């Protein structure tokens, strides 16, 4: 989707706010910590999301005005709420009513529950991860060194094909193997893995600019065609 | 709110806070989450992980030529052997800075960053200014970090558009003669492993 | 400039807020009326802006967060303030101090002045307009029916070449004549007129979409090349 | 405000109001503007101009075939003859709706609209949703206005990227037999002269 999140190549966002890393605080509010716990806790059990594809599309679907103002972990709260309602784990009305309760009475007490088995399950996700590498019977369409042209496609659902890289000539840098295909998996339509490639693009091709700059981007096979 | 213009009105951050507590409360009540599951995650990402892991890898590469060679030829195998593996660090590639090649890493589409190796991303890494600009004007962006590269140095920007992740291996600076691996690790900054800084002489 | 204002082809802005025209109120606050008076009153005297090129770039330079939240006539206030300070008609410090006065004391009285001669001058602008049509000695590079390719250029200053139309094949629909060139005139670098063309673009070329849709866009000669 | 994030904080609309009064005050004090100059502009755009001018042109075109022919062959000359000329209406073109061609006008880059002929643009015409979407999915946009065109009708979207302006000439509907020019003008909606609506039978 050609959304507010796809910012590569945009102007007007201003200077980068430099901060010494030692001063670059991770969390300034407890709800931000909670957001991390909710995301990993849910994902570890496949609740609302099995991996990060479903996670990302929920953020991309945010109202643009919210995306730019929520702060980072606000994105995470948005996608947890979106996905849990979308999959039927939570009811939207019940969630809205409970949200109102905490709005009006922020000091409302949180229920306590110890579940050591769930802790171990969450640990498994944290340490074992969720590698999207798969195998398919087909061979790669493209080879290292091949010049390709990326497609001019405009998926209305999730994609990992940034707008700035569309309809561009590039050179295959590596064939990684087949990876779970985000454009399908984000919408729960199957892993449907495709070959994933790293592709190098020159500044002159991307922007018509004159410096010794390049961008390496990972692209799924269906994002590209031969020349 | 004028119903022609609901999109002018952002949710206040108090809404996101309340929403987080509502999700927490409902999920615990329904048996999906527990207090200790949530806390386990927070402990891991706020305290257990960090850029010191990447710093150890960099210092080892600087001090052990055989290790560096192995790391660059098959970083995924090598990093997993060291235990720097997990969620969002299943496939980590190391890209080497050299005298005429400078690497910078970004997630233009969101914030992707190899947590098991580097910890949590910088504040600015997740925000639109860096994400939008670094792929198009990396020299201008790097100048805002105090890195003013000559026109003759080539810049390679790595956009983390898949689950593959990238760590920059910065060059060992001058003035480090006689330093131990441990002491060298202390010099390796988070920012140098993203590519927005070189390492200063001590 | 590739700014927040250049929205053609963007997704995520949502449904259009339909309103019956009879209910579509022009102004709901007096400062919005004032904004109109300031723009036309200044432009009629060449204060901060001689025509609309200088006017538009001041809006385009707004912080994106302000552009999306100010409301329409907030754009107009922004560009009047920008241009009057930029040309030295107003001092930024004096303007900021006076803004603070009205923030803290909104009922502060506005100075009154009748100037019937200025009223007549403003009327002249309103009725005579500011046609940008000029003549140049050169002949048009392109002809009606010619297939052209628009350039892949990324001016950092003002331009009327929307991003969605860049690097696209189109067909010349009309040669209007030479018009004041916005990319220069907005920055007070001279009228430097160039031939202006209407160009038709097909949906398949713009978007890769399949309906019987087209877009007609007016483009200056330097935005295009022959094929 | 965290100085890393000043761009998250919009100016309140109270700032724009205060800024407007500050500009007004300073410009009057310095002799650049007057109370009556400002009021003259407001009177013109809020009251003197309006879509009734375009409606008169449409009704005349429907009732006088010679006029319509003249209007379509050289609208600038014809409109100026009628007095519908001025700031932001120096060069106005009329585009004719036909059974298989539907015209829709936009200013994707801002809000450009022929004030001397149509008055001030609709609220929605100046806002991002219409501007972004109408050039790419005009059928979806028109459906939100209640206009559901067949796939066989071609849509031409006119983006007002120069100072040239465009007015749509909508078709006369059924059920208007025996109506006078005056009565027909009353049927011509603002929205029909932008292309987001056809005219309903009376
Ligand atoms: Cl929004
Ligand atoms: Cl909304
Ligand atoms: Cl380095
Ligand atoms: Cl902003
Ligand atoms: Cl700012
Ligand atoms: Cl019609
Ligand atoms: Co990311
Ligand atoms: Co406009």
């Amino acid at each position: 989707m050609n959304g507010i999140h796809d910012v590569g190549g945009m102007d007007g966002f201003g200077k980068v706010m430099y901060v010494k890393e030692e001063e670059d605080i991770y969390f300034t509010h407890d709800w931000e910590r909670l957001a991390f716990g909710l995301v990993a806790g849910c994902m570890a059990q496949g609740l609302g999301m099995k991996a990060f594809d479903e996670f990302r599309i929920g953020i991309e679907l945010m109202r643009p005005v919210d995306y730019l103002t929520s702060s980072y972990y606000g994105h995470w709260i948005a996608t947890v709420a979106y996905n849990l309602v979308d999959t039927g784990v939570l009811d939207e009305k019940e969630l809205d009513e409970r949200t109102e309760v905490f709005l009006k009475k922020p000091d409302t007490k949180i229920p306590r529950r110890e579940d050591p088995a769930l802790v171990k399950l969450v640990e498994k996700a944290l340490y074992d991860g969720l590698s999207p590498l798969r195998e398919i019977s087909a061979s790669p369409r493209f080879k290292v060194g091949e010049r390709i042209k990326t497609k001019n496609i405009h998926p209305t659902g999730h994609t990992r094909f940034p707008r700035y890289a569309r309809d561009k000539y590039g050179v295959i840098d590596e064939v990684y193997g087949a990876h779970v295909f985000p454009d399908d998996a984000a919408h729960r339509k199957g892993e449907n893995p495709q070959y994933l490639y790293r592709v190098r693009f020159e500044a002159e091709e991307l922007w018509g600019y004159k410096q010794k700059d390049s961008v390496y981007i990972d692209l799924w096979e269906s994002y590209m065609e031969p020349v | 709110i004028d119903p022609r213009f609901p999109h002018h009105h952002p949710r206040p951050q108090s809404f996101w806070e309340a929403r987080a507590k509502a999700l927490e409360s409902l999920l615990i009540e329904k048996g999906h989450l527990s207090s200790d599951a949530i806390e386990r995650v927070i402990k891991h990402y706020e305290h257990e992980l960090g850029p010191m892991n990447g710093a150890k890898v960099v210092a080892k590469a600087w001090t052990d030529p055989a290790f560096k060679q192995r790391l660059l030829e098959d970083s995924e195998t090598v990093l997993r052997e060291l235990g720097y593996y997990g969620l969002q660090g299943e496939h980590i590639r190391v890209v080497e800075n050299t005298d005429t090649v400078h690497n910078v890493v970004v997630c233009t589409l969101c914030s992707c960053y190899p947590w098991p190796l580097l910890g949590l991303p910088p504040s600015w890494y997740k925000e639109p200014a860096y994400r939008a600009r670094v792929v198009k004007e990396p020299r201008q962006v790097l100048k805002e970090f105090g890195l003013d590269l000559p026109d003759s140095v080539e810049i390679r920007v790595w956009d983390s558009s898949s689950e593959i992740r990238f760590m920059v291996l910065p060059q060992r600076p001058e003035g480090t003669e006689g330093m131990t691996e441990e002491e060298l690790a202390k010099l390796v900054t988070r920012d140098s492993m993203i590519g927005v800084a070189k390492i200063e002489p001590p």
